RNA sequence: UCGCCCCUGAA
RNA sequence: GGCUGUCGUCAGCUCGUGUUGUGAAAUGUUGGGUUAAGUCCCGCAACGAGCGCAACCCUUAUCCUUUGUUGCCAGCGGUCCGGCCGGGAACUCAAAGGAGACUGCCAGUGAUAAACUGGAGGAAGGUGGGGAUGACGUCAAGUCAUCAUGGCCCUUACGACCAGGGCUACACACGUGCUACAAUGGCGCAUACAAAGAGAAGCGACCUCGCGAGAGCAAGCGGACCUCAUAAAGUGCGUCGUAGUCCGGAUUGGAGUCUGCAACUCGACUCCAUGAAGUCGGAAUCGCUAGUAAUCGUGGAUCAGAAUGCCACGGUGAAUACGU
RNA sequence: CUUGAGUCUCGUAGAGGGGGGUAGAAUUCCAGGUGUAGCGGUGAAAUGCGUAGAGAUCUGGAGGAAUACCGGUGGCGAAGGCGGCCCCCUGGACGAAGACUGACGCUCAGGUGCGAAAGCGUGGGGAGCAAACAGGAUUAGAUACCCUGGUAGUCCACGCCGUAAACGAUGUCGACUUGGAGGUUGUGCCCUUGAGGCGUGGCUUCCGGAGCUAACGCGUUAAGUCGACCGCCUGGGGAGUACGGCCGCAAGGUUAAAACUCAAAUGAAUUGACGGGGGCCCGCACAAGCGGUGGAGCAUGUGGUUUAAUUCGAUGCAACGCGA
C-alpha cells in the first residue's frame, strides 16, 4: 500500500506484542512479533507482523509492513458514519455509530485501533472468546468496510439517468 | 565446546603475533613469567586511553 | 551403501614361481606382518611335496586346491521369506581365497612338527580327496547344493513378479525388495 | 539334491499317457502321476523330499519332487503329461520343466482347479 | 494359473504366465481370508480414482516437459 | 576459518552484582588480505649458478 | 517379517 | 564467566526482502538431475545474503631454484681405504622459495547442464593423502579443584606451618591395558640396516674395573660437531623336538646397584636361587578397507629419582570386500 | 387461474419387494478303485491325521450352504438394505407428446409402520467357518493374537427385541447461485450418411470458481445464498450410569438425573521429533574377512569393603591408564 506514517501528523501506536515459537531441530526458537498501527487522527491505519530475536525490532518490522497494509477511511465527526455488524475470523465483531458525547468504550484492541482512525466516539462491542490479535480486524469490519451519505446518494441518481436514456 | 574458538593460526602466519619475541635454552622460562607479569600492571594502571592492545618486542 | 571400485594389490612376483597367486599363498602363510618368516615355510614344504608325492611345482598348490575349493559360499542375511540365508556362487577369485586359507586353518588342527611338514602333507592328502581340509568343502558345498532356495526374498519378491506380468513363480523382480 | 528314490512292482497299467497332477500350494508341493486311465502311477512330495518350513513350496523344493515322482512312473512307460497346474504358491513351471527336463514332455495344458462360489466359508488364518 | 486351452507343441518353457492372466487374479489367494462388504468394494474405487487423475497429471506434466532438467 | 583474513579476536569480563559477564568481540577486519600472509621477505632463490667453495688444493 | 513390555517434574 | 566434551566433520543451520496464510508459520531450503558437499545446472513466488561444507593455510607424492657446513661424493687424487684429508657443488640430503591437478585435456555416457566412466600426459587424478579446520546450537552435561567470580560460611579458626601416617589398604567385583600359552618359536653363535626427538640440576665416548645393574678416570657437546644409541623384530648358522617343556614367567628369600638428607609401610634397576598360573579362553562383546590391520623396536614430555600409561618416530608389512 | 401438487396415456431401464421352481462349480460326508510312507501346519515347531492303507488322484452316490467370473464411485430402494438362472404376484423412479384436475400443498411433537448384525422363544436343518472349549505354540506368565481340532451359533420358517461410526458423523421440503471433465439412463434434432455430430431432461462421481468456514475443506447433489416446519445442544469427568416410569419372555432397550470433583476437556492446523510406516542416500553399520577382550597372571584406574585417613571430583558411549 502506501505511507500512514507522514511527517508532523503521525500518530504511532501499537496493539499487540508477545513472543511465539516453533520447535526446531535443536531446541526452541522464539521470535518477536507483534501488531502495531500507526494513524494520523484522520485515518490511513494498517498493521503488521515483525519476526525478530528482539522487541525492538518487532515493533521496526511491524510498522513497515503496517504502511503496506493500509486501509483508506474518510468520515465526518469524530464517528463512523455506518453500522458494521460483519465477522471476521473467529472474533465476532460489532460496531456501532454513536453521537458525540461518548467515549470510545473498549478495552480491547478496538480501543487504539479505534482511536488512530480518527474515531473516538464510537461504540464497538465483541462476543466470541476474547483474543486481541483478531479483534484487529476490525479494520474489516468497520473501516475497510463502510458507507457514506454521497456513496448512497449516487444510487438515488443513477437510476435516473437510465428512464431518460430510454 | 559449543565453540572451540579458532584463532591458533589465524594469529600465525595470517596476522601478527601480539608478542613477538626469543630466547635460548635456559632462558624460554624466564621471558614467559616476566613479560605477562608487567602487563597485568601495565594494562591496570592505564585505563585514560582506549587500549587496542599491548605487545612487546624484546 | 558403497561408493565405487574396490582396491587392488599390486603384489610381486614369487624369486622360484614369478607367480603373484602363490605369492598370494606367502601372504596367507604370513603372520605378524613378516613375509620373511613365512617364505622358509613355503619352500621347505613345496620340496615335502615334490618326494612324498609326483606331481609339479605348480600342481603341488594348484591342482590339490582345486579340490578344497566349492563353487558355492553360502553366506548370511537374516531375509530369505523363511529366515533363510542364501547360497552365493562365488566368482573364481573367490574360489582361490576359500582353498588357500582352509589349507593354513588346516595345520592349526595338526602338530605334526614345523608348519611346513603340516601343510605339505595335507595338501598330499588333499589332491585325491582324502585329507581333512577337503572334508571342509564336503559341508559348505554338500549343504548348498542339496538345500536352496536362492538369492530371492520369497515373500517380498513375489508380489513384484504379480504386478510385472501375473506369476507367484520365481522370475526378476520388478518392485522393491526394500 | 537328498530326495529319495521310486519304484513300482507294476508294469501293465501304462497306456503311454497320464495326467501330471501338480499342486503348487503355498507350504508344500505335491506332485503325483496318475494314469490317463485314472489310477495311480506314482507320487511324491516336498516333504518327502526332505524339506521343511515354507522351503517345501520353493522352485528347488517342487523340481526335486517332480522327480523322485519321474522315478516312480518311469517303469511303466509314460512320455506324455496332461499339466493340472493348480493351487496359488510357487512351483507351478517348477515342476512342469522339470519333468520335460526328465525324458516327458508336455502334450496338454489343463485346467482343474478349485474355484469356489462360496459354497465354504474361509477361515481367518494368520493375523500375526 | 492355467486354462483348460491346451499347448501340445514341444516346449520346455509355454506360455502359461498369461494363462494365468486368464484365471488367476488373487481369487485362489482369498479362500484363506475373510473379508467385509466394505474393504474390496474401496478399494475399486482406488483404481477409478487413477483413471480420473490420469487426465489431470497430464496437464502438470506438460509445464515440465517443456525445460530440460532431466 | 577464513586464512587469508584479519580475524580479530578478544575478550572482556565484566564483574557485576548481577554475576559475571564474558564479552567476546569478534571483528573481521580482513576478507581477502592478510597481515602476515602479506607484507614479508623471504630469502634464497638468489639465483647464482656457482656456490662458492674454498680453494687451493694441498 | 524375526513376538519384544517398562520409564516423576519445572531450561 | 572462562574452558571442555557431545551429536559430528553432521550437510546441515538461519536471516533480510517480497509474496502466501487470520495466525503459528510457509516459500526460499521443495522438486528433476548430480556431487563428498544448501555442490553445480535447470525448473518452480521466490529474489538475495550470512554461517557450516567446500574455500584460502600448512605438510607430503614429484621436478626445478638457492645455500653448501658439522651434510653428499660422482668426475678428480691422497690414502690410513674409513667421506678419514684435499678437492668438486653435480648428486642425495636438509628448507626456505617455486612448477604442478583445475574434471584442465581426449572419447563415450549424461538435457547439448552439472556429472559419471574409461583414456592420455604426468609423481599423482576426479573432495590426491594427512593435519589445522570441530558451525549456529542442544544436553540448567562436566569443571567454584587450573583460573575468574554473585551469594553463603569459618575469624586466639574450617585459616596457617611442621613432623610422622594414609594416596601403592583389602576378603572381593568391574573398566582399560600389558605378558604368555611356543618351532612363522625359544635359547647360543655370528650378522643386516633406522627414523624422529633429547641434552651444561644433563648426557657422557675413551680407558679401567665390575657376572651385571653400574662405578672410577676423562675428551666432547647448548650441537646436520659430541653423546643418549649398542635400533629391534629380521637374517645366516648351532641346537632343541611338541614335553607344561629347552615354552612361560608370577611369587618370595638372600645378595647387590642407583637417584636422593633419608628409599620402613609406599621407588626403580640388577644378581642368584625359587620357579607360578596358563597347552591358546563361554555367554558375550569391540576395533579395523592399506602402508591401514598386524607385529617389532626407538624417542619424548612429566621426571632429584619410577612407564606395560599418554604422546610421538621409524622397521618389516597383509587378508578380505559378490554385495548392500 | 396454473406456475406448485396429482392423475391419465405411451414407452424406458434396474441386484426394488415377496413367493415358488431350476442349473453347475466348490467344500464335506459315505461308498468303490489305484498307489505307499508320509500328510498337514509354521517364522520355526508341535497337537492332530496315516500301513487298521491316509494325503493326492480317479469313479459312483448324498447333503448343506453359497452362487466364481459376471462387476464397475454400475444400478435400484425411504432407510436398513438388495447379486447365478427362470416363472408368478407386486412397488417405486424417469422421460415423451399431449390431456385433465385445479393449491387438492409443505412440514410435523404425539401416534403408526419399516429395523443390518448379534440376541431371545418355538419348530426345522447342519457342509464349511467359528464365540465357548481342549491340546500345542509364542511369551517370564499368554485364560490371546498364532497352529490343530471344535460346540452354541451362523442357515431355513414364524414371532419377538428394536440397537449400529443405523454415516455423507451432513433433518426434511421448497427456492435460488460461476463453470469443466467423466459415468449412467430417457428423448428431440443432424448428408443421422461418423459405433456417432449437435441439443435437452433424470440420476452419479471427480475437479474447482465465487462465497462460506477457525481451518481441513464444502463447493449448483453445498458446509454458498434464502424461507417453512420439526428434532437436538448449552463445560468436561460423574454417566447414557443411578432413580422412577415405559417397552421386552429375557438379554436388555428406551426416557433420563443429582451429589461430588476439576481448570480445563475438546476440534482444526504449524514446526520439529518419533514410527518393528513408506520411499530415498551414506558410514568397518552389516555382509565378506583380519585381529582382539572376557579365561589366566601381572600393570593401572574405579566401585564395594576396611581403616584414624584410604583427600576430592568424573558416571553407558561422551566417567572408570580420566583430571593426575
Amino acid at each position: 500500500a502506501h505511507i500512514e506514517k507522514q511527517a508532523g501528523e503521525l500518530q504511532e501506536k501499537l496493539i499487540a506484542v508477545n513472543r511465539v515459537s516453533k520447535t526446531v531441530k535443536g531446541g526452541r526458537i522464539f521470535s518477536f512479533t507483534a501488531l502495531t498501527v500507526v494513524g494520523d487522527g484522520n485515518g490511513r491505519v494498517g498493521f503488521g507482523y515483525g519476526k525478530a530475536r528482539e522487541v525492538p525490532a518487532a515493533i521496526q518490522k511491524a510498522m513497515e509492513k503496517a504502511r503496506r497494509n493500509m486501509i483508506n477511511v474518510a468520515l465526518n465527526n469524530g464517528t463512523l458514519q455506518h453500522p458494521v455488524k460483519g465477522v471476521h475470523t473467529g472474533s465476532r465483531v460489532f460496531m456501532q455509530p454513536a453521537s458525540e458525547g461518548t467515549g470510545i468504550i473498549a478495552g480491547g484492541a478496538m480501543r487504539a485501533v479505534l482511536e488512530v482512525a480518527g474515531v473516538h466516539n464510537v461504540l464497538a462491542k465483541a462476543y466470541g472468546s476474547t483474543n486481541p490479535i483478531n479483534v484487529v480486524r476490525a479494520t474489516i469490519d468497520g473501516l475497510e468496510n463502510m458507507n457514506s451519505p454521497e456513496m448512497v446518494a449516487a444510487k438515488r441518481g443513477k437510476s435516473v439517468e437510465e428512464i431518460l436514456g430510454k | 565446546g559449543q565453540k572451540v574458538h579458532p584463532n591458533g593460526i589465524r594469529l600465525g602466519i595470517v596476522k601478527p603475533w601480539n608478542s613477538t619475541w626469543f630466547a635460548n635454552t635456559k632462558e624460554f622460562a624466564d621471558n614467559l613469567d616476566s613479560d605477562f607479569k608487567v602487563r597485568q600492571y601495565l594494562t591496570k594502571e592505564l585505563a585514560k586511553a582506549s587500549v587496542s592492545r599491548i605487545v612487546i618486542e624484546r | 551403501p558403497r561408493r565405487r571400485v574396490i582396491g587392488q594389490r599390486k603384489i610381486l612376483p614369487d624369486p622360484k614361481f614369478g607367480s603373484e597367486l602363490l605369492a598370494k599363498f606367502v601372504n596367507i602363510l604370513m603372520v605378524d606382518g613378516k613375509k620373511s618368516t613365512a617364505e622358509s615355510i613355503v619352500y621347505s614344504a613345496l620340496e615335502t611335496l615334490a618326494q612324498r608325492s609326483g606331481k609339479s611345482e605348480l600342481e603341488a598348490f594348484e591342482v590339490a586346491l582345486e579340490n578344497v575349493r566349492p563353487t558355492v559360499e553360502v553366506k548370511s542375511r537374516r531375509v530369505g521369506g523363511s529366515t533363510y540365508q542364501v547360497p552365493v556362487e562365488v566368482r573364481p577369485v573367490r574360489r582361490n581365497a576359500l582353498a588357500m586359507r582352509w589349507i593354513v586353518e588346516a595345520a592349526r588342527k595338526r602338530g605334526d612338527k614345523s608348519m611346513a611338514l603340516r601343510l605339505a602333507n595335507e595338501l598330499s592328502d588333499a589332491a585325491e580327496n582324502k585329507g581333512t581340509a577337503v572334508k571342509k568343502r564336503e559341508d559348505v558345498h554338500r549343504m548348498a547344493e542339496a538345500n536352496k532356495a536362492f538369492a530371492h526374498y520369497r515373500w517380498l519378491s513375489l508380489r513384484s513378479f504379480s504386478h510385472q506380468a501375473g506369476a507367484s513363480s520365481k522370475q526378476p523382480a520388478l518392485g522393491y525388495l526394500n | 539334491a537328498k530326495a529319495p528314490i521310486r519304484a513300482r512292482k507294476r508294469v501293465r497299467k501304462q497306456v503311454s499317457d497320464g495326467v501330471a497332477h501338480i499342486h503348487a500350494s503355498f507350504n508344500n508341493t505335491i506332485v503325483t502321476i496318475t494314469d490317463r486311465q485314472g489310477n495311480a502311477l506314482g507320487w511324491a512330495t516336498a516333504g518327502g523330499s526332505g524339506f521343511r518350513g515354507s522351503r517345501k513350496s520353493t522352485p528347488f523344493a517342487a523340481q526335486v519332487a517332480a522327480e523322485r515322482c519321474a522315478d516312480a512312473v518311469k517303469e511303466y512307460g509314460i512320455k506324455n503329461l496332461e499339466v493340472m497346474v493348480k493351487g496359488p504358491g510357487p512351483g507351478r513351471e517348477s515342476t512342469i520343466r522339470a519333468l520335460n527336463a526328465a525324458g516327458f514332455r508336455i502334450t496338454n495344458i489343463t485346467d482343474v482347479t478349485p474355484i469356489p462360489h462360496n459354497g465354504c466359508r474361509p477361515p481367518k488364518k494368520r493375523r500375526v | 494359473p492355467v486354462i483348460k486351452v491346451r499347448e501340445n507343441e514341444p516346449f520346455d518353457v509355454a506360455l502359461r504366465r498369461f494363462k494365468r492372466s486368464c484365471e488367476k487374479a488373487g481369487v485362489l489367494a482369498e479362500v484363506r481370508r475373510r473379508e467385509f462388504y466394505e474393504k474390496p468394494t474401496t478399494e475399486r474405487k482406488r483404481a477409478k480414482a487413477s483413471a480420473v487423475k490420469r487426465h489431470a497429471k497430464k496437464l502438470a506434466r506438460e509445464n515440465a516437459r517443456r525445460t530440460r532438467l532431466y | 576459518h577464513t586464512l587469508r583474513a584479519d580475524i580479530d579476536y578478544n575478550t572482556s569480563e565484566a564483574h557485576t552484582t548481577y554475576g559475571v559477564i564474558g564479552v567476546k568481540v569478534w571483528i573481521f577486519k580482513g576478507e581477502i588480505l592478510g597481515g602476515m600472509a602479506a607484507v614479508e621477505q623471504p630469502e634464497k632463490p638468489a639465483a647464482q649458478p656457482k656456490k662458492q667453495q674454498r680453494k687451493g688444493r694441498k
